[PDB]
């Protein structure tokens, strides 16, 4: 499986994973940025509340970080099976990061 | 020499690939069955925990068992979703791309094998260019090459000849005229020119590719050329696309090894489903602090580490069921029972018993 | 005439088979996903009934719901076992055999397509034998014939060119010299003799078969012969075995359509799991007469016909859950909720509620 | 589609023995209980899906035996003391069944003739 960051609006696109089974979070460096639940019904934000927005598109296997009023750091995405969108969760998969 | 039959250095690497591709459907069956088996194991543990909870209502351990049951049921559910949405396509795609490419290779090799005039002159020659080769059991000239799709039994495929980088044995060829072609063996499949090759009244109008674009047979009196397939990159519309497709499909396979199918060893609070269930059903709050979760887990598990989860699982596994629910003299401990349908009906029995308790209590 | 290139009547039926085999992996994916989807629908119904029984504990309606839940859970369990033991092997085998045969066919057709000397002389000729054909898009002379394995997406299984009896278009050919071979077009792939065919200094040592044993190319100056494949029987070790293998594997497919995956309409006592659960949990006896089962079913369903089962399922579907358990403005009636993982955690909540109410009442 | 195929029938002298087989195709044999019926329709015998329970009709008890071989997808009737036994014999499959003549059978074979 692979989580691949891209992109300001960051994207994280998965391969080899059932995207709809997973909650997703953004981290940066290590600090938490934001999280979305597996169902997408819950979001939690860190320093960034009101400037960044997290979203998911299950049909495109992509999770997004929309950043307004800009942090500098490497941003990493992480996946949490059936997670509720919490920074305290155990993350099973992580990306390589984007600057 | 140009326009002569092919020595073993040319076709043996194709046999090696064809034999390894033959195993890809075996790996698909292995993984699809492994995914289902692992889902079933998760479901069995959910059912055992559910039964323990129904039997032991009134104790804190019964509520721990509800949490255990929820964890394993969520794992079983998510594994089935992964099997449906991800593994099925992976394994069908690997099976189809590998088998299709194998068919392209085998049809070409079978053509060379049959296109001979004598025991010393033909399209498919031995290593030295002395004898034509013949099919012998599952070999051609002793090289494993069955040129058949074998019956499918589950097995993990080898990755010796088709690996993460490509087809290791299909390297750049620096001197096909001397290394691939014999000096004497006649073979009209070695060129498109009319004197010694496929043309009749004149040369073919263009080069001809064979084996799904691997070998290029020129329309002039010159040796073949081959694609280097040992360092592949993702591409589309290539003349050798079936080679890329099988490589990409095999490299993509995860097996039944993603998180849905594996048990977790990172403490209780971080186990799938646990924190959310504690928040929703026990604390009845939307967001919790880590210490609030630990306090609840202490009430029911006597702790929050793997060892306390294992201890509750031991209570569950040791719990006997009513002897009439199993055969005479048969095992009764939940941990000695397995099979989803079997445990499902045992849970139904204890749910009926619970219904009888509440009928009076209310 | 013997030893000439092949008119469209020869190769178009092979294109038709190739294009239909291309859909076998698509149908395998469709069936594997349909099986999982149906299992998930059974599990959802089991979970709705289980949740209803927790909410309505201690009532005859709840005991009916325990029977309903057991029925659907057993169906979901048996469907997963069928997916593991039967459908996975069926669909992998159909995918592999079809894709392998397609590769054999496509490598042969692609060879004919490229082996030409001009726009009027070559191995692959149009209907009248006037022009050689060319491939443009996924068509050859207007015939759908991609000579590639298409990207795999699910597509409902169908059968036109390969069906229960065999390959409908691959019939006995009584006059290959006139109906398959052109009069003029030159093609060395049409014979093994040296003057007009594949031999160089002399004829090939034996006949050569092509397209996985479909066409026999003699080593003399005579027309090809083809296997009639429209009325197949099971065989082993045939020269055209891959054709038999793909036919047998396709004919074997049952899809996600066996009893595990289908709901039942034969009354209540005969519904999967029902009589056994009544015997085991309610009568607590190993044997029962039909009248004893009917008496129990009257108590919990008010009857033993489909209509009474449907009526309990309607009560289950109409039962709301606590608003806190779903999103804002989202439906709360059980029948408006779907998804195994979603319903599983709702069941966990109500099991926690039941455990706590049991503690308070005792 | 799913097939249950009976075999082994024929003309047999009274007092002897005969083995009937029922082999399935397209079905998860281990998910199903199996029963024999006959029509000269009446129940002959049944085996539970687990194999742990068998039940025989009164007319055949002590003369006929039944068994299943999951590895071969085959269900058997061993007939002994053949006599009144002449009939077409049918095998039938019952999903997750307990081995009961009263169950609903999802699949049926085409029958094999036994003439004593
Ligand atoms: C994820 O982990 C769970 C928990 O371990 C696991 O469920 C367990 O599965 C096994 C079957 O594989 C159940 O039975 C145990 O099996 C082992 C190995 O065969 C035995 O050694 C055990 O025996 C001990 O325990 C028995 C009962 O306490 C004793 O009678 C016996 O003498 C031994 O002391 C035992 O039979 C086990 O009960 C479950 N556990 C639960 C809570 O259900 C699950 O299968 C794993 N998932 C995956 C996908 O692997
Ligand atoms: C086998 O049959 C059962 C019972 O019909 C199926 O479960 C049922 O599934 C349907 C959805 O397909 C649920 O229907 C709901 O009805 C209301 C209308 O009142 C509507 O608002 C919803 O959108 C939905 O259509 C129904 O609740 C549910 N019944 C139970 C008891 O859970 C089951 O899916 C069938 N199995 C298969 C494999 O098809
Ligand atoms: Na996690
Ligand atoms: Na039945």
């Amino acid at each position: 499986v692979q989580l691949q960051e891209s992109g300001l609006r960051l994207s994280c696109t998965t391969s080899g994973l059932t995207f709809s089974n997973y909650a997703f979070s953004w981290f940066r460096q290590r600090e938490f940025v934001g999280a979305i639940s597996w169902s997408g019904g819950r979001t939690d934000y860190a320093s960034v509340k009101g400037r960044f927005t997290i979203s998911r598109d299950n049909a495109k296997n992509t999770f997004y970080l929309q950043m307004n009023s800009l942090d500098t750091a490497v941003y990493y995405c992480a996946a949490d099976l059936l997670g509720e969108g919490s920074r305290r969760s155990e993350y099973e998969y992580w990306g390589q990061g984007t600057q | 020499a140009a326009e002569k039959g092919f020595k073993q250095a040319f076709w043996q690497p194709l046999c090696q690939v064809s034999e390894e591709l033959d195993d890809q459907p075996k790996g698909a069956l292995f993984t699809l069955q492994a995914a289902a088996s692992k889902i079933q194991k998760m479901r069995d543990a959910a059912l055992r925990a559910s039964i323990y909870a129904e039997i032991n209502h009134g104790t804190n351990r019964a509520k721990a068992a509800v949490i255990v049951a929820n964890h394993y049921a969520m794992k079983a559910d998510s594994g089935l979703e992964a099997l449906k949405q991800t593994l099925s396509s992976q394994e069908v795609t690997a099976t189809a791309t590998a088998s299709y490419l194998k068919g392209r290779i085998d049809e070409y090799l079978n053509l060379l094998l049959q296109t001979k005039e004598s025991g010393t002159s033909g399209c498919m020659m031995d290593t030295s260019g002395t004898n034509t080769v013949t099919k012998a059991g599952g070999t051609i000239g002793g090289v494993p090459c069955k040129l058949q799709l074998s019956p499918i039994q589950p097995k993990r495929p080898a990755a010796t000849y088709l690996g993460k980088a490509g087809y290791v044995g299909l390297t750049r060829q620096a001197d096909a005229a001397n290394n691939f072609h014999d000096n004497d063996a006649e073979c009209r499949l070695a060129s498109g020119h009319n004197t010694n090759g496929l043309g009749k009244s004149g040369q073919l109008s263009a080069a001809v590719t064979m084996a799904a674009g691997y070998v290029t047979v020129a329309n002039s009196q010159t040796a073949v050329t081959v694609q280097a397939l040992d360092a592949l990159q993702e591409a589309s519309g290539a003349a050798h696309q079936p080679w890329i497709d099988a490589w990409k499909a095999k490299k993509a396979l995860t097996g039944a090894e993603t998180a849905e199918f594996r048990n977790e060893t990172a403490g209780i609070a971080g186990k799938t489903g646990v924190t959310k269930l504690v928040e929703e059903a026990l604390l009845k709050k939307k967001d919790s602090e880590a210490s609030e979760i630990q306090t609840e887990l202490k009430k029911y598990f006597s702790g929050h580490e793997n060892e306390q989860w294992t201890a509750i699982e031991k209570l569950i596994s040791e719990q006997p069921v009513a002897q009439n629910l199993v055969g005479d003299n048969q095992p009764t401990k939940l941990g000695e029972l397995e099979g989803n349908a079997k445990l499902t009906t045992i849970l139904a029995y204890y749910r009926m018993e619970t219904a009888g308790k509440f009928e009076v209590l209310t």
